[PDB]
């Protein structure tokens, strides 16, 4: 019934790409830019084009765009065909690639049913292993049995297939035809593997995976370790396979607007980052700043620098400092909590698969968290391998794995939020960091702020901390309640990280007398001077000023006398 | 019976659609199918009593799913093209055979030649294997723990996962197996309320209890009150998306020994349904791509209780998953192929 039905949507299709072309000068009226896109192509052919689904759902009252959603694999053919005749028409060794991409709804793993078999879908989460890229068939050329001529055969996608009858009626035989390559063009199959985000994994579930395929040249751009977002359709494979299509690197403006203008936003900031936390401004201030960093960038010679926030708690027991833990992962989309004691997994651990008894590297703690901040509870009973794992990931932005001969290193950024107790639990004032953290130097270096919490008898704040606990365990109760929601407070946060923000004269002269006055306190060194440097241009995102006033650094400066 | 209720309940419904005054709806109800799920049956002793007389009845077992294997598609129906001349067949499922037809048919390819089977464009049932760790309500002595391999298929697909205390129902098949007709994810007389009620209201039931919970051996006013009330449970209240609180006591003994320590430390395994006498681990099952747990102890009792003796001469490595669970009932595991924090 889609004989006759996909000359029509093919048709529809080319009607699509011939009707529109480019009137978009002066940003005025709005038209298609495909023809000027394919006319690019011309010189290069490479054939990989970009149409977005978005610009294809207003043709036919959106009615097009569902009849070829559903029915995307048994279209397919005719939209290739469409486009073939569309750029033979239009321009004078040939393969093709469409892709789709920009869809409305963003689908999980979970929801994947069977209704949606051979339909498009827009799957997101995390690539856990990858697999080298290999050639795929495509189509070949067999030759006959008797009469020595090329027949060219399209493969299906399955496995292995094999013609029924020769097209000259030379002959009529079912036996063994010959494959030849010459005549076959061929694809790179990669074979990855995507897995479920962890801020939308259900109570007690487990992160399903699953294998995802890829042709075309939508092949090595996929970086391990990072969330991805694909769009493909849902191929069986003798197992519920994908193909995907378009790769990319994921992971209100008059309510942004008008957040931006007044001048008590930092104040509802640090009371509003941890709203179930009665007191300690001042880890609240450092979990603030440490969700957004600054002026990393290139180093005047070529090589980056450590431009994130590191954020270490210590203190007595039973204390409130885990609830910040439980607050960031429960928060923020780029956060991944480990539980420290039971943890080469931390700095992105090696796996092998048998097809070549090849190496893969999976994240772990390390690696999985992208631009955000990587949890682990519980620092100190943590054994000396991931630890030299954790200080080789952090002189530099890198991370190196060394197996079965190959040397690979790459590019991760994360803010360690270390959550440490002492060798007796109970702090005293007696001596100092080094002999009652119990860790080595470099391990202890490379940390920004640390945060100190000590308790003891204070009634008046006590009473009040007590009845905050007893009021909090109600129904869903008022007294937590921010001064506003994390609804704005999100896109903020986006809004302050692509500011890109820098420094001045008079603030590096307050600069210097600083490090003076924090070196003449004495290990300091040009770490806690980077640290500090660092924690100044997430202020100056989060106040939303450009250029920095050494005013707002003098608060940064207080931070740091108060720790 | 339920073959026969799917008729049954389209007929009633259309019974119910014919007495009233109504719109188009009955376009799209007369292809429409209904199923029946029961689930409302009595308790039984798990597989240990599944004689081969109870082949393809009623079952129900109550327990804890540990791994789920991803969805398989089955083929329901199959396309068929003659590659020649391209008319498409689609031939549908019958107790486990496709018959594959093998020439042409139509008057425009009246010739005969092979036809080619398509799959991407046929609709497949979804079929799941479910490992499932069963405890009853009383086991028998000598009995250990069984792993059950239970599958769901269509429209109950990804809504069973191991992490949860789940009731369970279908048919028993037979190697053996449970085809799920039902699954439960959520969980007296007036006499005995009355009892309940006339008890309830007297001033010394708060040691009544405390003698009433072990006459065997001494008083314990604070020890046994504890573990009563530490049974009792408490309130347990959650928000809507970020927010959790149980009402649970972590409950340690010290002291000098040869009391009735081991006697309350087997009195109460006599008592919970749920608890081990000693927690789990995420593995990556490699034969079905799939991230499962393997477990016992604590993990079993993700409800219930949990006995630990020996508590000074346990090991340093193993103090740091129950300084996680103290109050955050939590599982965080950082190693090679997992990164999860699960429910515990």
């Amino acid at each position: 019934v889609d004989d006759v039905t996909g000359e029509k949507v093919r048709e529809a299709f080319e009607q699509f790409l011939e009707d529109f072309s480019v009137q978009s000068t002066d940003t005025g009226e709005v038209e298609k830019v495909y023809r000027a896109q394919i006319e690019f192509m011309k010189i290069y052919d490479l054939n990989t084009i970009y149409i977005d689904y978005q610009h294809l759902s207003m043709r036919e009252n959106g009615a097009l765009a569902m009849a070829i959603s559903e029915q995307y694999y048994r279209f397919l053919p005719f939209l290739q065909k469409g486009l073939r005749r569309v750029v033979r028409k239009y321009a004078p060794e040939r393969v093709f690639q469409i892709s789709f991409f920009n869809l409305p709804t963003v689908h999980r793993i979970r929801d994947i049913r069977s209704e949606k078999i051979g339909s498009l879908l827009s799957i997101s989460g995390t690539v856990t292993r990858t697999s080298e890229v290999r050639p795929e068939l495509y189509k070949a050329s067999f030759t006959c049995d008797m009469c020595r001529a090329i027949v060219d055969n399209v493969e299906q996608s399955f496995k292995y297939t094999e013609p029924t009858f020769c097209p000259n009626p030379s002959c009529e035989n079912r036996a063994f035809w010959t494959l030849n390559v010459t005549r076959s063009r061929f694809l790179d199959w990669q074979k990855v593997r995507i897995q479920e985000n962890a801020n939308e994994i259900p109570t007690g579930s487990m992160p399903r995976t699953l294998d995802v395929i890829l042709r075309g040249d939508s092949v090595e751009r996929a970086k391990p370790g990072d969330r991805c977002k694909f769009t493909g359709v849902e191929i069986v494979v003798p197992k519920i396979s994908f193909l995907a299509c378009h790769v990319i690197s994921i992971g209100e403006i008059n309510e942004l607007k008008e957040m931006v203008k007044d001048e008590h936003i930092y104040d509802k900031l640090v009371r509003s980052i941890a709203p179930a936390v009665f007191g300690h401004e001042a880890v609240k201030k450092g979990i603030l700043l440490q969700m957004l960093g600054g002026v990393h960038k290139s180093t005047v010679e070529g090589i980056k620098l450590r431009g994130d926030i590191n954020i270490c708690v210590v203190g007595d027991p039973s204390t409130s400092k885990s609830q910040f833990l439980k607050y960031v992962v429960g928060f923020a989309p780029r956060s991944v909590y480990t539980s420290g004691k039971a943890s080469a997994g931390l700095t992105a651990a090696v796996v092998r698969d048998e097809e070549g008894g090849d190496y893969t590297i999976e994240a772990g703690a390390l690696m999985l968290a992208d631009n955000g901040i990587c949890c682990i509870d519980e620092f100190d009973k943590m054994d000396i391998s991931d630890q030299v794992a954790i200080h080789e990931a952090m002189e530099q932005q890198t991370i190196s794995i060394a197996k079965a001969g190959i040397h690979a290193t790459l590019n991760a950024r994360t803010s360690i939020l270390a959550a440490a107790n002492p060798v007796g639990g109970r702090y005293n004032r007696k001596l100092s960091l080094r002999g009652n953290l119990n860790m080595t130097a470099p391990i202890m270096s490379r940390f920004d702020l640390f945060f100190v919490i000590l308790d003891d008898c204070n009634e008046k704040i006590d009473t009040e901390l007590a009845s905050h606990i007893v009021d909090l365990h109600m129904k869903r109760d008022e007294a937590i309640e921010p001064p506003f929601s994390a609804e704005q407070l999100r896109r903020y946060i986006k809004y302050a990280r692509t500011f890109k923000p820098i420094l001045t004269k008079e603030a590096r002269s307050y600069l210097v007398e600083k490090y003076k006055e924090l070196r003449k306190d004495d290990r300091i060194t040009v770490r806690q001077l980077e640290s500090m440097i660092r924690l100044s241009e997430a202020i100056a995102r989060a106040n939303c000023v450009d250029e920095i006033t050494p005013s707002f650094i003098a608060e940064a400066y207080d931070l740091l006398r108060q720790s | 019976v339920i073959s026969i209720m799917d008729q049954t309940i389209k007929d009633c419904m259309v019974s119910l659609i014919v007495d009233n005054n109504l719109d188009y709806d009955l376009d799209e109800i007369e292809t429409k199918f209904y199923k029946v799920r029961p689930y409302n049956v009595g308790s039984c002793k798990g597989m240990r009593e599944l004689n081969p007389n109870d082949i393809d009845k009623l079952i129900n077992l109550k327990g804890l799913v540990l791994r789920s294997t991803p969805v398989i598609p089955d083929m329901k129906v199959a396309f068929f093209k003659c590659n020649v001349c391209d008319h498409t067949m689609a031939v549908e499922i019958d107790r486990g055979v496709i018959q594959e037809p093998a020439r042409c048919e139509r008057i425009d390819c009246n010739e005969p030649n092979s036809m080619s089977l398509i799959h991407n464009r046929c609709s497949f049932a979804d079929k799941q294997v479910i490992k499932l760790q069963e405890t009853p309500d009383f086991v028998p002595d000598g009995q250990t723990p069984h792993s059950i391999s239970l599958c769901v298929y269509d429209e109950l697909v990804d809504s069973c996962r191991a992490g949860d205390r789940i009731e369970v129902t279908g048919t028993f098949r037979s190697k053996t197996y449970v085809d799920v007709v039902h699954v439960k994810k959520v969980s007296i007389t007036d006499q005995d309320l009355a009892k309940i009620r006339e008890v309830a209201a007297r001033e010394d039931l708060y040691s009544l209890l405390a003698r009433s919970i072990a006459p065997s051996i001494y008083e314990l006013e604070d020890v046994k009150k504890g573990i009563l009330l530490q049974l009792f449970g408490g309130t347990n209240k959650t928000f809507t998306k970020g927010g959790r609180y149980r009402g649970d006591i972590n409950i340690l003994l010290c002291g000098d020994p040869s009391t009735s320590k081991s006697q309350i430390l087997q009195y109460v395994h006599k008592i919970t349904p749920r608890g081990v006498y000693t927690t789990a681990y995420i593995t990556r099952d490699v034969d079905t791509k799939q991230l499962v747990l393997e477990s016992g102890a604590l993990v079993l009792s993700d409800g219930g209780v949990c006995c630990i003796d020996e508590f000074d001469k346990m090991s340093d490595s193993t103090r740091s998953v129950l300084h996680e669970v103290m109050e955050q009932q939590t599982i965080s595991i950082a190693k090679a192929g997992i990164i999860t924090t699960l429910n515990a």
